[PDB]
């Protein structure tokens, strides 16, 4: 349900596996292209759990297909995404979200 | 005058005006309002002591006795040519005295001046507290509901033209600003006044439906913003779907001031916040963006 | 527990620290004596470079003290339907009562330059708009007992001590101008709500000293508080010393006033109210005679409260002398045809039979001295 | 467009700084969410560029400002400013290290007074809280409104403390040039955002101490200097920057209040410590000197004899001289008393170059010349200008009044009143806003927390300077306020209202104290108490008031005057949920009257003997309101209490005239024994509230004569038939099982032991053949039940455990005293 | 009908009641005991 535009390459022998923290450093668009939160924003990057499934299920998908030193661009269908709810206030409801994605090193 | 204690007399009758005394299951119904009777024999405390009353008192009262009968008329006039459309044809009735109506409403703005900024405190607060004082009495004997009566029963007719079908051609060209300055009048009467706005908290429905309307949007928006602001209680009886009615009438009216300043005054009042309108106010308007 | 009590060594420290605390509190802090209003009044009166410019001065600015009660003034007559309390004003109010009053064979000189003294002290503020700001204030507290009557009242007392003329030509002038009723009602309401001696309260009160039974912090027994009995003591005498400062000097127009208020819409009469004020503390004291000779002698706690009445009495009848010096012809008649001289029929058998009791024992001399002053 | 751009055109503009206000109210007063969705909206990078420009329009640039406060400052500043008024010193080494005064090569007495807010201050204050603002995780798997509010978001704040120092130095170098074009198009819209959020990072205390140098260098160099430049101070400014300033320094002399308290609190801790070593000294002369001296060892007796608070303060007291020679203290524990006592006169400058060098002459100084400079157009900035000019001039005094706030915790116990402390910030935080689901879980689980917190049991003088009763009491009234009459919104709100406070009158007497201070601010609000099911304001008096004869001597005849009109008014009429529930209708209500009748109780009856006072006030304003008695004891038409118990238990036979014939809640009383409840707890009352026998045999005519009226009022015949009335006993039924008539559908021996009490109590028992046949229709039915209660199934059942405490309250002491 | 009432309305205009002498001319003249005249309230215009 994930699509995914690999902007520039990853090297594609090293990956992500499942049970290991993922650095990554992020962009999120809406689907006309709005941008409501980044990690540029925060000018820190952004670090997760993989597993513990604390971020959307269908991102934690899309990291596990990314390689590392990887940047993409990562489309998520409503369903795997935060649905017909969407986030109250932030993202409007029913609405599909566009992430891009830096992943600059992997503990 | 102000010291004397009075009898009063009837010389038609030759009884004694009395007092009827706290007659059986008045104690239970709990009035303290008690009838006045007349009788020879009478009661012990006959005697009236009589008090002045201020000349400003004097002068509402006597303009509220001639403006009642006037736009008492006013609405019977209305109630006559609302049931038959005259067409092509005069009312064949008493014209409704449409520039009396319209003297009678600047005659009470201009009695209704909100307080120059430039005065010292000290006339501030007087003619504060004076027309304080004129609006409770003016809301006392209601001629508010009256207000509210004519306002109803000049919007039951959407446009200019479409009231002159029913009530006369004459009247349309004057009809534009009459609504206008009747909501005016009725803006004056309640900016700071308690017993509006708490009339307002009983019934915001009233207001909620009227904003829509294009003739006097700036007029109905005024009147909102200050029953908005002087009452905490319209604030909590407001639901979602007033929030979405005033975001539909910015989005109708377009980018206002007044109306960004109405939902600010929404949001909050007297350092008291409520969350759930605060959350009805955000997820409405904010996710948006456009 | 004398035993018991874990010496203070192996007490707790933490705890221990707090009680020593309260204690260096109450015996250091208090004693302590700082004073500092008269310095600050008269810092805040200089008004510096201001003759310098000389133009501020042709513009009549204010000094920072008329600054300070012009705003006091402002916040008066600021309406609200319930009377704010002010801390700065409570602190404000206690400053200014103190650079008034600043307060044994003394020469005539002496006194006359105390007179002086006192009265360029009280120039200072009433030139600055201090009378007509306690009148509002007064006006604002609208007849609710609290530490805002007590504070204004506390410094009209301070700036009318001596019976100042141009303070009360002032005060006149302003209910004259100003014309509002509200002032008289919130007299009137603080002179019903004073209060009178009760027989209830003071056995209640008896029972408690009786039973006294320890307080939970620490080991405390039989903790003392305020007489409920007089409650209102000082504050019924400063307003009746201040009706009294108001009709000090023999002023026949103020008189007049306090008794009727020609043009006011409506006339209350200070003068009648008092003497309903009395009517009822005289009933009091009848029922403290009552007690008291119920058993042969009399107890100290109920000394005091006594004593304590007999002083807000004497203040009572000073500020009735006050009303009828001069001689008021008006308040002379509306005083005869008042309800006086039941009360001081009451006062008379009442005094009676207390000289009587009172001189059956040695111990009641100091009691029989005030009864006497009264008297 | 480019916002400099919109700088020129104002209207757009103007719609812009609308936008921002908005935005402010949408966010305000801790609505995090709203806070993280705005914060979303508007990106924080935004926010630190507008900080930056200078080239965007003064409006905007306030707005953008103070946009920036009511998103990440407004929550953390509210809750450090409410822990901050009050002043609580742990006891620690750093503490014991810290003093007034550093110390120096100047002399000691002499020694400059140190800049504001640099030292350790000691005082616990709660870490502010922050959450990182990430809103792409995934969404909470919990309910809204029930999961925890979430924190404010997160803020780089050390880099935002450089920069709003560097953005002073700017504002510094701009005063110092005097240049034309001020920024933003004023000096007042340069300055006053700069300086409001100076404001908010001082009051985070994020700025550290080198920081606070260099702020109060910018604020003013040559009075702060340590050891041409200009001063923001002489340089001027319009009046709402002026505020600005005043609100400033008024923070950094609350520091200096702080610093004061705090080297206070260390002090006390190094004395106590010495006093204790002088007395462990002492005592250990004085177990010796029981032998050399009687006079000596018996005057050092009754002096140790006196409570510890009372020794202290004897030790203490030798500061007048009178009794200093007297005082057992060595002179030199008396010496650096002294020494200490003169450096507090000085540093608070009760003792009296051309720059002031003292933030004392500082302050005065700037306030007297800005009046007369000008004289200040507006109430605000005067009343902040002499608040402050009244704290410089007598700080001494507001030290006196903080000091009763001023308390001293353990080390041990640090880290619980840390909790106590944070759900304290959470309470006072709730106050401010309005009622909400989500505010009253919140406060709910707070408070459970804070009644589990040990220090709670601890420390009883430690919420008493808190005072958290009286904003429970506040979020009580707030939530009390909205549509009291037709119903009560969250009993289970109101129901913790008690656990929480009920459960501190059960703690502390001074405590019920207190709640006697309020006690009838509870009761013009026990209006809806009693409405409500469960723990009610009405019974926190209760609480209040008993167990202590004080209070009740204290009680007040008005608070009875009204309380006892709102028995009146039930017993005037049944309750309007009652008529709305569509329970059978009475001309009445029963369960009001009865629970006014056992606060009545509690109040007459303490420690077990009546107050003979609030008795005779009782029965007078019983006498007073006749509808109090309800129809039992009509009077003309009256048909007797034995009749009306009769047709009470009538009812409880009949199906579905106490129920609602549509307790499934259990919560709903049965009309009948609500019935029986009252007229029990009446019973009882008059009991309770007849006079002693003591007073009897003391012949005082009032209390006789309230002993006969209550007789004569309540025949002793009505008594002996509800004694004598058979009652339904749990039997075993259906096969053999325990059939149990439940309490609220039955009448009760409680009840029956009310009957008693007012018998023994008024009409007291004195003849053998009246004793005996009371035992013989009354006291016999009882008997057998105790037989049928000598079964392992009654035994097991609670009914039989009930009838115990019944024989042993009410049978066995009246068959005790009728042994002879 | 008219009632005795005591409260807010007593501040009202309702309680404002007025005197009409019967003779036209000098109607503001002092008033006389047992002077006839008219009552009337000035909101409603009725004469009592």
């Amino acid at each position: 349900g994930v699509q995914v535009e690999t902007i520039s390459p990853g090297d594609g022998r090293t990956f992500p596996k499942r049970g290991q923290t993922c650095v990554v450093h992020y962009t999120g668009m809406l689907e006309d292209g709005k941008k409501f939160d980044s990690s540029r924003d925060r000018n820190k990057p952004f670090k997760f759990m993989l597993g513990k499934q604390e971020v959307i299920r269908g991102w934690e998908e899309g990291v596990a297909q990314m390689s590392v030193g990887q940047r993409a661009k990562l489309t998520i269908s409503p369903d795997y995404a935060y649905g017909a709810t969407g986030h109250p206030g932030i993202i409007p409801p029913h609405a599909t979200l566009v992430f891009d994605v830096e992943l600059l090193k992997l503990e | 005058y102000g010291e004397s204690l009075c009898f009063v007399q009837h010389v038609a009758s030759g009884l004694w005006l009395t007092y009827a005394a706290p007659d059986p299951k008045a104690l239970r119904l709990g009035v303290l309002k008690k009838k006045a009777i007349l009788h020879q024999e009478g009661h012990m405390d006959d005697a009236l002591f009589l008090t002045r009353c201020q000349q400003e008192e004097s002068q509402a009262a006597r303009m509220i006795h001639s403006t009642a009968g006037l736009y008492n008329q006013f609405i019977k006039g209305l109630d006559s040519f609302s049931g038959k459309p005259r067409g092509s044809g005069p009312p064949a009735g008493p014209a409704l005295p449409i520039e009396a109506v319209i003297l009678s409403l600047q005659d009470l703005i201009g009695y209704f001046e909100p307080p120059s900024e430039e005065l010292q405190h000290e006339e501030k607060q007087s003619k504060l507290r004076s027309l304080r004082n004129r609006q409770s009495l003016f809301q006392e004997e209601g001629m508010l509901s009256l207000v509210l009566n004519c306002i109803d029963r000049l919007n039951v007719y959407t446009t200019a033209a479409h009231f002159a079908e029913y009530a006369g051609e004459e009247a349309a060209e004057s009809w534009k600003e009459i609504v206008n300055l009747l909501y005016e009048l009725l803006a004056s009467l309640i900016r700071g006044n308690r017993a509006n706005c708490a009339l307002f908290s009983t019934n915001l429905d009233w207001v909620v439906s009227k904003l829509d309307r294009l003739e006097a949007s700036s007029g109905i928006l005024e009147v909102l913003y200050c029953v908005l602001i002087e009452s905490p209680e319209v604030l909590n009886i407001i639901q979602e779907n007033h929030i979405k009615s005033i975001i539909s009438l910015l989005d109708k009216h377009g980018r206002n001031h007044k109306v960004l300043d109405v939902l600010c005054s929404l949001c909050v009042c007297n350092g008291v916040a409520v969350r759930s309108n605060q959350d009805l106010i955000t997820e409405n308007l904010l996710p948006g963006r456009e | 527990a004398c035993f018991r009590m874990t010496p203070l060594y192996n007490l707790p420290t933490h705890r221990a620290c707090n009680m020593f605390l309260e204690s260096y509190k109450a015996a250091w802090i208090l004693t302590e004596d700082h004073s500092f209003e008269d310095r600050m009044i008269d810092d805040l009166s200089k008004a510096g470079e201001q003759e310098e410019e000389e133009e501020e001065v042709e513009e009549k600015k204010p000094d920072p003290l008329h600054q300070l009660v012009l705003h006091f003034s402002r916040t008066a007559l600021t309406e609200k339907s319930k009377l704010d309390e002010d801390y700065l004003y409570m602190a404000y109010a206690d400053i200014m009562a103190k650079s008034c009053h600043l307060e044994v064979e003394v020469s005539f000189e002496e006194k006359e330059m105390e007179k002086q003294r006192l009265l360029y002290q009280q120039s200072r503020l009433h030139t600055r708009g201090a009378a007509e700001m306690v009148l509002q204030m007064i006006s604002a507290c609208k007849g609710e007992t609290g530490a805002m009557v007590s504070s204004t009242l506390k410094l009209g007392i301070s700036i009318l001590n001596g019976g100042n003329a141009e303070v009360q030509q002032k005060m006149l002038d302003y209910l004259k101008d100003k014309k509002e009723v509200g002032f008289f009602q919130s007299i009137q309401a603080l002179m019903q709500t004073c209060s009178v001696l009760d027989l209830n309260a003071f056995e209640r009160q008896n029972k408690a000293e009786g039973l006294g039974m320890v307080n939970e912090d620490g080991t405390v027994i039989n903790r003392q508080n305020g007489e409920k009995v007089m409650a209102d003591d000082e504050f019924t005498q400063d307003l009746f010393r201040f009706l009294q400062l108001l009709c000090e000097g023999h002023n026949n127009d103020f008189q007049n006033y306090l008794r009727t208020q020609t043009g006011n819409t409506t006339t209350i009469n200070i003068i009648i109210c008092t003497v309903d004020y009395l009517l009822r503390l005289q009933e009091s004291i009848s029922d403290f005679y009552w007690y008291y000779s119920g058993k042969d002698v009399i107890e100290e706690q109920g000394k005091r409260n006594f004593s304590k009445a007999m002083s807000v009495a004497k203040q009572v009848f000073n500020s009735l002398t006050e009303y009828i010096q001069g001689p008021c012809t008006g308040n002379q008649q509306s005083l005869a045809h008042s309800r006086l001289w039941d009360a001081v029929v009451g006062f008379l058998h009442v005094f009676a039979h207390m000289m009587m009791k009172l001189a059956q024992d040695s111990s009641q001399i100091e009691l029989l001295k005030e009864l006497l002053d009264l008297q | 467009m480019d916002i400099l751009e919109l700088s020129e055109r104002l209207d757009l503009q103007r719609f812009h700084s609308h936008t921002l206000r908005l935005y402010r109210a949408v966010c305000a007063l801790g609505n995090n969410r709203v806070a993280h969705a705005l914060c979303s909206h508007v990106d924080q990078a935004q926010l630190l560029h507008a900080l930056e420009d200078a080239h965007l329009p003064g409006p905007l640039r306030a707005g953008y400002y103070d946009l920036l406060i009511s998103i990440h400052l407004e929550s953390a500043c509210r809750s450090r400013r409410s822990m901050l008024s009050e002043y609580i010193v742990p006891l620690t080494p750093e503490t014991r290290a810290i003093t007034l005064f550093p110390p120096g090569r100047k002399g000691g007495n002499a020694r400059r007074h140190g800049l504001p807010g640099v030292g350790v201050t000691t005082s616990l204050r709660p870490p502010h809280h922050f959450s990182p603002p990430c809103f792409v995780a995934a969404l909470p798997a919990a309910g809204v409104a029930e999961a925890p509010a979430r924190l404010s978001p997160a803020i780089p704040l050390e880099a935002l403390r450089d920069k709003a120092l560097r953005m002073l130095g700017e504002a510094v170098r701009d005063g110092g040039q005097h240049a034309r074009d001020p920024v933003g198009g004023s000096v007042e819209f340069q300055f006053v955002p700069v300086l409001k959020l100076v404001s908010t990072l001082l009051v985070m205390g994020i700025f550290g101490d080198e920081d606070v140098k260099q702020i109060l260098k910018m604020i003013e160099p040559e009075v702060f200097t340590e050891e041409l430049e200009e001063g923001l101070l002489q340089m001027k400014l319009p009046e709402s920057v002026k505020l600005q300033m005043c609100n400033l320094l008024e923070y950094f002399c609350d520091q200096e209040l702080q610093h004061r308290v705090e080297s206070l609190a260390a002090f006390a801790e190094r004395y106590v410590d010495k006093l204790q070593a002088n007395q462990r000294s002492r005592y250990a002369l004085l177990m010796r000197a029981f032998t050399m001296s009687a006079a000596e060892t018996a005057r050092r007796t009754r002096e140790f004899r006196s409570p510890p608070q009372e020794q202290i303060n004897m030790l203490l007291h030798f500061k007048d001289e009178a009794d200093e020679e007297d005082c057992p203290l060595p002179e030199d524990i008396r010496q650096d008393l002294q020494d200490f006592h003169q450096d507090l006169l000085a540093h608070c400058g009760i003792q009296l170059e051309k720059k002031p060098q003292s933030l004392q002459e500082l302050v005065s100084h700037m306030v007297v010349r800005w009046a007369q400079e000008d004289y200040v157009q507006s109430p605000e900035l005067v009343r902040a200008m002499f608040s402050l000019l009244h704290r410089q001039y007598d700080g001494l005094g507001e030290l006196l009044r903080a000091l009763p706030r001023a308390y001293t915790i353990s080390p041990s116990s640090v880290e619980d009143t840390m909790s106590l402390l944070e759900c304290l910030g959470q309470i006072r935080s709730l106050l401010i806003v309005q009622m909400g689901p989500q505010e009253e879980n919140l406060m709910i689980q707070s408070i459970g927390n804070i009644m589990n917190n040990k220090v709670f049991y601890q420390h009883p003088n430690l919420m008493r300077a808190l005072g958290m009763h009286e904003t429970v009491m506040e979020v009580m009234v707030n939530v009390l306020g909205g549509g009291e009459t037709k119903e009560i919104r969250f009993p289970k709100m109101v129901t913790s209202c008690c656990r929480f406070l009920c459960y501190f009158c059960r703690i502390s007497r001074q405590n019920q104290r207190s709640m006697f201070d309020h006690l009838s601010y509870l009761l013009e609000n026990s209006g809806i108490g009693l409405g409500m099911q469960g723990s009610t304001p009405l019974d926190v008096a209760a609480a209040s008031v008993i167990d202590n004869n004080e209070l009740a001597l204290a009680l007040q005849e008005q608070d009875l005057e009204k309380v006892v009109s709102y028995l009146a008014g039930c017993g005037l009429q049944s309750c309007p949920m009652l008529l709305a529930k569509g329970y059978p209708d009475i001309g009445w209500n029963p369960c009001g009257g009865e629970r006014y009748l056992d606060f009545l109780r509690f109040a007459v009856f303490v420690n077990g003997e009546s107050v003979e006072e609030n008795a005779n006030v009782v029965v007078r304003l019983l006498i007073r309101k006749p509808e109090c008695f309800g129809p039992a004891l009509r009077g003309e038409g009256g048909s007797g209490l034995l009749a009306a118990i009769e047709e009470a238990i009538r009812i409880s036979e009949d199906p579905a005239r106490d129920g609602p014939g549509v307790p499934p809640e259990e919560n709903r009383v049965h009309l009948g024994h609500a019935i029986m409840s009252f007229y029990a707890a009446l019973i009882d009352l008059l009991g309770r509230c007849a006079p002693e026998m003591h007073l009897i045999q003391a012949g005082k005519g009032e209390a006789l004569r309230i002993r006969a009226i209550l007789r004569s009022l309540v025949p002793l015949d009505d008594l002996v038939g509800i004694i004598s009335l058979p009652l339904q006993i749990p039997t075993l039924g259906k096969d053999g099982a325990l059939v149990q008539p439940k309490m609220s559908a039955s009448f009760v021996p409680d009840h029956k032991a009310s009957m008693v009490l007012f018998l023994d109590r008024v009409y007291g028992i004195e003849n053998q053949d009246f004793l005996l046949h009371v035992l013989d229709v009354g006291f016999l039915p009882d008997m057998r039940a105790a037989a049928s209660l000598d079964t392992a199934t009654f035994s097991t059942t609670e009914m039989a455990l009930a009838l115990n405490r019944y024989l042993c309250l009410a049978v066995l002491p009246l068959i005790t005293k009728c042994a002879p | 009908l008219v009632y005795y009432e005591g409260g807010a309305v007593c501040t009202h205009a309702r309680s404002l009641w007025r005197l009409e002498p019967l003779r036209i001319s000098w109607s503001g003249s002092h008033l006389r005991w047992g002077q006839p005249l008219r009552i009337r309230h000035v909101t409603t215009g009725r004469y009592l």
